């Protein structure tokens, strides 16, 4: 809305970033405090520093808190292990009346280096065909990163509705897993002669195929 | 001391203005202020608008 933030930002692990905050002059340039949290992606944000001046207890001295005026800018020195999160801008707005929020920054360069990937394909079971639907799943496992495009074909036309993909999840051996559904029913499973779930991987496609007769 | 007949050009008549006008629009541009009385509600002493 008012307050404007960077997509994104790149960094090393032992240099100094610096994010800039842009706002108005009524809400950050009139001359109030602005306030800096971090929003972990599955735990509540907490206070990082208040008013830009005071450091709250359990807060490492590793951040500083600057205004330039208008803007106001964050600085921290070393990327550790915490700095998957999201950082915003709170700062009181006269013309809303109220605290706004800003629009967030992801902190990341790259993790995922490659793996090969393996899928299965299972045919629905009998009593799945009395249901007035067919549910058709493409399991893909072990595979690294979860970016897999799932594509599903009938050897004629591709098929473009129904087409869902899950989002992997980290396994026990730190790979990832994933499921494809397909939405059909059992009037046209028969006519058909085949169904195949059709993925690539970094340019390595593999395909598995299915008989109902 | 003596001046015969005929035609004589002595000084010049310069018709010196009284008034200036230097008004270069007609009205200015402005900008959104009226907000501040023109509201909804506003806000309480402890707490102010700026
Ligand atoms: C506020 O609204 C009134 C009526 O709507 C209008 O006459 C006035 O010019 C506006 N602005 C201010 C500053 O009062």
């Amino acid at each position: 809305s008012v307050l404007t933030q960077p997509p994104s930002v790149s960094g090393a692990p032992g240099q100094r970033v610096t994010i800039s905050c842009t706002g108005s002059s009524s809400n950050i340039g009139a001359g109030y405090d602005v306030h800096w949290y971090q929003q972990l992606p599955g735990t509540a944000p907490k206070l990082l520093i208040y008013g830009n001046s005071n450091r709250p207890s359990g807060v490492p001295d590793r951040f500083s808190g600057s205004k330039s005026g208008t803007s106001a800018s964050l600085a921290i020195t070393g990327l550790q292990a915490e700095d998957e999160a999201d950082y915003y801008c709170q700062s009181y707005d006269s013309s809303l009346s109220g605290s706004v929020f800003g629009g967030g920054t992801k902190l990341t360069v790259l993790g995922q280096p490659k793996a090969a990937p393996s899928v299965t394909l299972f045919p629905p079971s009998s009593e799945e065909l009395q249901a007035n639907k067919a549910t058709l799943v493409c399991l893909i496992s072990d595979f690294y990163p979860g970016a897999v495009t799932v594509a599903w074909k009938a050897d004629s036309s591709p098929v473009k509705a129904g087409v869902e993909t899950t989002t992997p999840s980290k396994q026990s051996n730190n790979k990832y897993a994933a499921s494809s559904y397909l939405s059909l029913t059992p009037e046209q499973w028969k006519s058909h002669r085949s169904y195949s779930c059709q993925v690539t991987h970094e340019g390595s496609t593999v395909e598995k195929t299915v008989a109902p007769t | 001391f003596t001046v015969e007949k005929g035609i004589y050009q002595t000084s010049n008549f310069r018709v010196q203005p009284t008034e200036s006008i230097v008004r270069f629009p007609n009205i200015t541009n402005l900008c959104p202020f009226g907000e501040v009385f023109n509201a909804t509600r506003f806000a309480s002493v402890y707490a102010w608008n700026r």
